[PDB]
């Protein structure tokens, strides 16, 4: 059958996330299987169930009595859990277990000490070639889109220093054109 | 086991022909099977095909699973081949015998092993290539097999029939006679 | 005897009183070595040949959860789906009495298989000398039975073969 | 219309 | 149950045939699915091959465009007959193992195949790597030092960036852009550029004996490729830029 899932979800790290899958026209013949797809790789099976509740290392699966829906309860979420989660229902055959538009779960970190600043970095070869860095900004801070074709701004990215237990969002911006300074909106 | 109706999936794979079968019986009656060569689902009665549907790949893939288990159990058992069990043959008509009434003669081979047979119909000591039809190798609870062979014939006065059965358990082909 | 080896398996659904019992057998050359029973809940070895196979199957816990859901996912599904053309399939029998001193009542072409074939002599049921054969399976979803009755023929006697069946409103009778 | 079947397990 | 999918990176000209091998290493499968995912979209099942039978092509694909052969129980291959820039996507394959494995329905996907068709191999260029040293204004403010890497000028977009500290790879405090941005948008075959950041403690960058290196593995041409241009042939190569620590 064809399933319907939320297109995307938002969450904070350490939160129990519940992804509800709606599959009303399910049968006595079908089974419930869930997958997890990280960026730049293929999906991976994580949990399955029929009637009874299932719990493993990765997640838990809640299936009500009517079996018209199923909830994927991921535990304490980490940023490494930011992935697409697919919901598939079907029988033991190979007849079009279609991978619908999965739930792009986003786990944003919690930064209670944001110090938004812009610094300049210089190459170890040519000092004229420099780059701007916008880091230590809030998770709910929307990074700027480039309004110039000669100025490039990368999408924001989060890094985790697992020794200091410190996380910080960062963005990179540079311009090959001469006479440029780190000025942003 | 107490039951009012029994639905069973039966399948086997062997070295000689037929190298594989995949069938489904309801109350010891073959309802459908998967033709491993044409890769289609063949229904016994056309009534069933209009109301049901079976994925042919469900039988094809299960045959491949049993093929692995065959090679695995060949090594684990040190190439032990089972003994040839003698078949039992009984001939009887489908309808009451009557001159001029096109009837059907039934030859039931039973309690044999392995499922390798050469069955042929004989009328007045001669071959009958017309009107011949056979069933699949049907399963049994003791894991032996039985089979049906049919011959659509028109009863005449002096015509006698035979069911010639060749099996590895028989030192000579068995002739089961029927005349009335 | 040429070289030949065989592997076979079963997937049996036992339906009774709204319940479904599932058995999955693994047989090598007429020797059942491994078996799953829904009443048991896990795979079990029937022979020493199948002990290593049963232990590996009891470790994959999701497969044990699959095999436990079979009585509801497969057995109950196919039972409630095939109801009209199998559970309630009726083919009316055809009765025939021939002299063949014996007297053969040949009932043919009835599917449900459960049938009663009684003999009567001048309206009185006769039991002595009644020799009935087993239920004969034609292989074409029809059954067959032959009930021979030996007799002391006397001119004027009327022998009737009564047949009761689920597919019949009233019993069918044929006389000689 | 669709009937259900089950997968035999691999022996090894 | 492991599934291999080769090649992992492929670059070719339009009209070239591309064969992708999808093998099941420790199991034999009768059916092996073929998927395709676009850079920003979701998964799309292309076809379903069957052993010794015809492939069940899904809606949208042409069997004369994607020839599929289920040669053996172990091998199933997909062939892009006519290369076209629109065919550039991420091709994945999967295979079920009903007899072995924790699940009967579990589709084991392969590593994936990154494909890019260009109208001219002269567009293929290797990445130019550069490492920018942290700012002492950041060091005196947050007691942290962040190094950024900039690999620019690569077209096939088949790169893998990694950071190395004193000759060994680090997996902490590293984050690369998930999508490489184009150096010149509104162009059909634009050169890409990827940026990664390595933030370390202030004490690590301030040791002059500390070595920082940014490695960018570029997957490009091969030996059996035609290169008739003046500049170097952009073959599969590893380009790195380095920077030593500063104690100021
Ligand atoms: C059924 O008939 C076939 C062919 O008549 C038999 O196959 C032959 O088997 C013998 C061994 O006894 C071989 O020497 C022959 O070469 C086989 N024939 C061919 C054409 O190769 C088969 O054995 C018979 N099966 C039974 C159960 O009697
Ligand atoms: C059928 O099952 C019900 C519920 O378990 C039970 O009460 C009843 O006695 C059963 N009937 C028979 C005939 O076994």
């Amino acid at each position: 059958a064809k399933t319907t899932q939320p297109i995307s979800m938002d969450s904070y790290e350490g939160q129990e996330v519940n992804i509800t899958c709606s599959h009303n026209n399910i049968a006595t013949n079908d089974y419930i299987t869930w997958y997890q797809q990280f960026p730049s790789q293929g999906p991976r099976f994580i949990i399955q169930g029929y009637k009874t509740k299932v719990t493993n290392e990765v997640a838990s699966l809640f299936i009500p009595a009517d079996r018209k829906s199923s909830t994927l309860s991921l535990p304490r979420v980490s940023l490494s859990d930011t992935a697409v989660y697919y919901c598939l229902v079907g029988d033991t055959g190979f007849q079009k277990l279609v991978f619908g538009t999965g739930t792009r779960l986003l786990v944003s970190p919690n930064i209670q000490n944001p110090d938004p600043a812009v610094y300049q970095l210089r190459d170890s070869k040519s000092s004229d070639k420099s780059v701007c860095l916008f880091t230590d900004f809030d998770s709910q801070t929307n990074v700027s889109q480039s309004k110039d074709s000669d100025v490039y701004i990368t999408d924001k990215c989060v890094l985790d220093m697992r020794s200091m237990d410190f996380k910080s969002n960062s963005a990179v911006a540079w311009s090959n054109k001469s006479d440029f300074a780190c000025a942003n909106a | 086991i107490k039951a009012d109706h029994v639905s069973t999936y039966a399948a086997f794979v062997q070295t000689h022909r037929p190298t594989g079968e995949f069938m489904f019986e309801f109350d010891e009656d073959e309802m459908f099977y998967v033709d491993l060569d044409k890769k289609e689902t063949v229904w016994h009665l056309e009534e069933f095909g209009q109301a049901f549907s079976f994925e042919a790949q469900g039988g094809l893939a299960n045959i491949a699973i049993l093929n692995n288990n065959l090679n695995t159990l060949i090594q684990r058992s040190n190439h032990t081949q089972a003994t040839n069990d003698p078949p039992e043959v009984t001939v009887f008509p489908k309808e009451p015998v009557e001159l001029g009434q096109p009837n059907t003669l039934i030859c039931h081979i039973d309690k044999f092993f392995p499922p390798v047979l050469n069955v042929t119909w004989l009328c007045n000591g001669e071959l009958v290539t017309e009107g011949v039809a056979e069933s699949l190798f049907l399963p049994r609870t003791d894991y032996s097999f039985h089979k049906f062979h049919y011959l659509t014939f028109v009863p005449s006065a002096e015509d006698f029939y035979d069911c010639r059965v060749e099996h590895w358990g028989l030192d000579q082909p068995l002739l089961k006679h029927w005349e009335a | 005897t040429p070289e030949n080896y065989l592997f076979q398996g079963r997937q049996e659904c036992y339906a009774f009183n709204g319940t479904q019992r599932f058995l999955e057998r693994y047989i090598y050359n007429r020797e059942e070595f491994a078996r799953f029973d829904s009443d048991v809940g896990e795979f079990r070895a029937v022979t020493e040949l199948g002990r290593p196979a049963a232990e590996y199957w009891n470790s994959q816990k999701d497969i044990l959860e699959e095999k436990r859901a079979v009585p509801d996912r497969m057995c109950r599904h196919n039972y409630e789906l095939g109801g009209p053309m199998t559970l309630q399939r009726r083919v009316q029998p055809r009765v025939n009495v021939s002299p063949s001193n014996l007297l053969v009542c040949h009932v043919t072409d009835f599917y449900p298989g459960s049938i009663q074939v009684r003999w009567f002599l001048n309206g009185q049921e006769e039991t002595a000398g009644v020799v009935s054969t087993n239920l004969i399976r034609n292989g074409d979803w029809t059954f067959q039975i032959l009930v021979m009755l030996e007799m002391t023929p006397q001119q004027g006697d009327v022998y009737t073969c009564q047949v009761e069946h689920t597919s019949l409103d009233s019993p069918v009778t044929v006389e000689w | 219309t669709g009937l259900a079947w089950e997968w035999w397990r691999t022996v090894y | 149950a492991v599934v291999s999918q080769h090649p992992s990176w492929v670059i070719c000209k339009s009209g070239t045939s591309v064969k992708i091998e999808c093998r099941s290493l420790d199991f034999q499968a009768t059916t092996m699915f073929w998927y395709r995912q676009f850079p920003k979209q979701s998964l799309m099942l292309m076809a379903t091959s069957n052993e010794g039978s015809k492939a069940t092509y899904e809606q949208g694909v042409e069997k004369d465009k994607f020839l599929i052969n289920h040669a053996s129980l172990t091998l199933s291959t997909l062939t892009v007959t006519s290369a076209h820039p629109e065919d550039s996507s991420f091709y994945i394959c999967s295979a079920r193992d009903p007899g072995g494995g924790g699940s009967s329905y579990e589709q084991y996907f392969g590593p994936g195949t990154r494909l890019t068709v260009t109208e001219d191999l002269n567009k293929v260029f290797p990445p130019e790597v550069a490492v920018f040293e942290p700012s002492e204004a950041e060091i005196s403010h947050t007691q942290k030092a962040t190094l950024v890497c900039l690999a620019t000028g690569f077209f096939p977009d088949h790169v893998e960036l990694s950071w190395w500290v004193n000759g060994k790879e680090v997996h902490s405090g590293v984050c690369t852009d998930p999508q490489p941005l184009k150096e010149q948008p509104a162009l059909n075959d634009s050169r890409y550029a990827l940026s990664s950041r390595l933030r370390v403690s202030a004490t690590f960058w301030q040791n002059p004996r500390n070595h920082f290196r940014c490695q960018v593995q570029f997957y490009g041409l091969s030996e059996n490729d035609e290169w008739t241009q003046d500049r170097a042939k952009p073959v599969t190569q590893i380009v790195s830029a380095e920077a030593w620590g500063r104690a100021d």
